[PDB]
């Protein structure tokens, strides 16, 4: 009869394990989902800055070039 | 003369994403409370 | 005998697995907290810099324009 | 004349948290070792 | 006169790292089916 | 005889559960670390940022200033 009950208690245990599993494997699988979303969109970030400090840089020798001109 | 409107633009098409794993945080929590349910008490 | 010892080493074992998914539940969420917050401050970073760009922008086209009133 | 000074400003405001789940973790293989102690040797 | 070129530079050395818990995730899995081979049937 | 069929499976799910476990925190360790190194990324960019835009500003000035000593 007890052999029943700690059969039966295993059981359930290990079914709300493998669930609580699950669980954790979707988790960790939607947060590295999220971080190298937000890893790329950094990446993205820094590149397209830098091409825009670059223009800015650009119009800004220009600027004084043709300052330097006037003077 | 006339220097065109040099205009830089903006940072577009970046953003960052969410995560909502509360989910599956709320299914951690309620097995390991159920668990005591599975306790043998012969 | 034998059963005092399959059920208490049962309830070791499923006293630790509780444990150890409280402690996963616990580093899931700070890790969610962290993540969310570290995505709110890129985005707010990104919305910040159109912002800052744009100014940029405005007082540029300003002193191309003026130059070109001094030219 | 006299254009005022146009400050663009700082950033103010920004900045990422860090994650400190280390104890969670050092818990997390603690158990998996001690789950040793909780195998049955009949 | 003959202004400098002054260049701002750039953003160099930033760039962010990829999580690779593929294996992990895996194994978490295949571990969730596995333990289907583990129940008791008497 | 069913006493070694609950010894011997309860021993193999405390196995699978131990490498589960092992697993979950080398995953919760990867995701920390990057997380992290994201984090001081996304702090050391906008702080190169403050930098840049404070060297932006300063030329501007300066040019604002030699440009009205112009008119």
């Amino acid at each position: 009869e007890n052999q029943k009950l700690i059969a039966n208690q295993f059981n359930s245990a290990i079914g709300k394990i493998q669930d609580s599993l699950s669980s954790t494997a979707s988790a960790l699988g939607k947060l590295q989902d999220v971080v190298n979303q937000n890893a790329q969109a950094l990446n993205t970030l820094v590149k397209q800055l830098s091409s825009k400090f670059g223009a800015i840089s650009s119009v800004l020798n220009d600027i004084l070039s043709r300052l330097d001109k006037v003077e | 003369h006339t220097s065109p409107d040099v205009d830089l633009g903006d940072i577009s098409g970046i953003n960052a994403s969410v995560v909502n794993i509360q989910k599956e945080i709320d299914r951690l929590n309620e097995v390991a409370k159920n668990l005591n349910e599975s306790l043998i008490d012969l």
